[PDB]
């Protein structure tokens, strides 16, 4: 469970991501791929490349749905029950493959934002984003 | 596990630049905070109750100066990360009984410190690199599993 | 989430261990020590020998657990709050070991109930135990 | 890795029972259904909509035969799994990409299997014997990860 004090933590450090948001979203992902390469095989109609413009748009998705998130941090399973349909039984995502996309969306934080990744808030990061991981898969059938 | 030239560049080039008093307590604190089931086996480090607290425990910057050494030793033995670790394994596996998941995350964590302290640096080619090190690292630790 | 089928299923199942729900419970515990003894050293004030008094009492607790989450299926968080203030912050334990339980309880009900474990119910099984898990380890701080 | 003598001889004499046209299939079927992500990779294979449709698909019962001989194979050769496994490592770590935990998930179902098959006679230390077995062969199956 997110505490008060998670919340306060992510909604802070994610207010300061900005108009950065679906650039950190594209990085994350290029993260992923390089580092875990079998998460690229969900995506072959995507052009993997450094400066895709299919990772770029894909990246600010991402990011807009980490905002949604963030926004109904209360009432995740209903903000995000679309998107859970999707991963889980159309698109069959390994629940691993959210773990990896976890640790890379940290990463990226930490390479972008030294003074809020803080080891409290590193640690409420990693709640939301398993949080956010665990809505996603709970909809396998 | 096999890095390729450029890979081994990128690792040791930024390993040089690393500050090695205090990374590896960095690591090993956000351990103990992020996944505070790892607490269980540092009871006699005292005060742990804080982020704070633990952040700034002498026992854990200094215990964490020797995990990062072992990480030091075995980006010099990559092609033999097994023998490199036997006596950590055994320490691990057979005595303490660590869940191997773990020697995992504290290596994701490291990764995270690494891209906290080098920042735009921290290039996803360079943390590619670094994540075949570090699971080479587990994979060797965990050998007393296998 | 569980499903209708699921919960029914669960029942249903359940249903079935009867007066022997304690001894399963002990056998599981067994199986988890034997399989896999990284899990042992969160009892040194038990004898995990075979025929010990511990883990039959131990077995039954578990079980009765289990029993109250079938029982309040719908409300586990809350039922199960208690228990997993315990697991998680007394105990501190690791929540690969929740996984490695499961598998253990879903062999015990493989070996005792093999009219209920059709590969249906074997899949309820699984969901249940892991939606058990994930509130046993919702409450690391 | 490495079982007691005890330990091979509870397994191979189990084994030795073992329905070799239906067990393999009874795993693979049993994956598909609990686990359903693993599906992604048996697009080819039709109708897995109902368990029903799954566990009689004449395709899933023919590919369950093959996965077990691996595991017969395996089982024949406990001090040389990396060996055994080469060929089918870099099958499904460099041409399909399957995760490497989803090794560790079959190998727990094939134990599902075999308890449901054999009862009181797959004991406590039975299965953990098992337990040595498929997680040596999980691992040497993903060493083209290592
Ligand atoms: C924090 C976790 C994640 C979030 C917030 C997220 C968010 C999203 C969003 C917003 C979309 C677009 C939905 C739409 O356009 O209808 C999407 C699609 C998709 N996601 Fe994710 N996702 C996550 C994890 C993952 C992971 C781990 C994988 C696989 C490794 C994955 C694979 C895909 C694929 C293949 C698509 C469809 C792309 C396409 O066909 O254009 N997702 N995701
Ligand atoms: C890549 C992962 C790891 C590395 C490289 C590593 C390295 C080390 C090193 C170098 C030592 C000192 C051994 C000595 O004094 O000779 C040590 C001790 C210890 N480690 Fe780790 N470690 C890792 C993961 C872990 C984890 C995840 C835990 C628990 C969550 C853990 C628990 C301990 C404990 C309790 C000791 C003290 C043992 C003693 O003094 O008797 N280690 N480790
Ligand atoms: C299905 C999952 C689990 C259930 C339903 C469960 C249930 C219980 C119950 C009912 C108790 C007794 C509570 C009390 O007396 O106040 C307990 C205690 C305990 N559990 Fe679990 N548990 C589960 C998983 C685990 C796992 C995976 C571990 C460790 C590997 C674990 C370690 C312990 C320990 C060490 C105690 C305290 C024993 C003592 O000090 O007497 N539990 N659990
Ligand atoms: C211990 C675990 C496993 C064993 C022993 C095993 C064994 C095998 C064997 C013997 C084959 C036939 C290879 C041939 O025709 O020469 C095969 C093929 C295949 N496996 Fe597995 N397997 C395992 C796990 C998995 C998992 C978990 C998945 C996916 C979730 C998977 C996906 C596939 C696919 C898609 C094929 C067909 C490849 C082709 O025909 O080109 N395997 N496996």
């Amino acid at each position: 469970v997110l505490s008060p004090a998670d919340k306060t933590n992510v909604k802070a450090a994610w207010g300061k991501v900005g108009a950065h948001a679906g650039e950190y979203g594209a990085e994350a992902l290029e993260r992923m791929f390089l580092s875990f390469p079998t998460t690229k095989t969900y995506f072959p109609h995507f052009d993997l490349s450094h400066g895709s413009a299919q990772v770029k748009g894909h990246g600010k998705k991402v990011a807009d749905a980490l905002t949604n998130a963030v926004a109904h941090v209360d009432d995740m399973p209903n903000a995000l029950s679309a998107l859970s349909d999707l991963h889980a039984h159309k698109l069959r995502v390994d629940p691993v493959n959210f773990k990896l996309l976890s640790h890379c969306l940290l990463v990226t934080l930490a390479a972008h934002l030294p003074a809020e990744f803080t080891p409290a808030v590193h640690a409420s990061l990693d709640k939301f984003l398993a949080s956010v991981s665990t809505v996603l898969t709970s909809k396998y059938r | 596990v096999h890095l390729t030239p450029k890979e081994k560049s990128a690792v040791t080039a930024l390993w040089g630049k690393v500050n090695v008093d205090e990374v590896g307590g960095e690591a090993l604190g956000r351990l103990l905070v992020v996944y505070p089931w790892t607490q269980r086996f540092f009871e006699s480090f005292g005060d742990l109750s804080t982020p704070d607290a633990v952040m700034g425990n002498p026992k854990v910057k200094a215990h964490g100066k020797k995990v990062l050494g072992a990480f030091s030793d075995g980006l010099a033995h990559l092609d033999n990360l097994k023998g490199t670790f036997a006596t950590l394994s055994e320490l691990h596996c057979d005595k303490l009984h660590v869940d191997p998941e773990n020697f995992r995350l504290l290596g994701n964590v490291l990764v995270c410190v690494l891209a906290h302290h080098f920042g735009k640096e921290f290039t996803p080619p360079v943390q590619a690199a670094y994540q075949k090190v570090v699971a080479g690292v587990a994979n060797a630790l965990a050998h007393k599993y296998h």
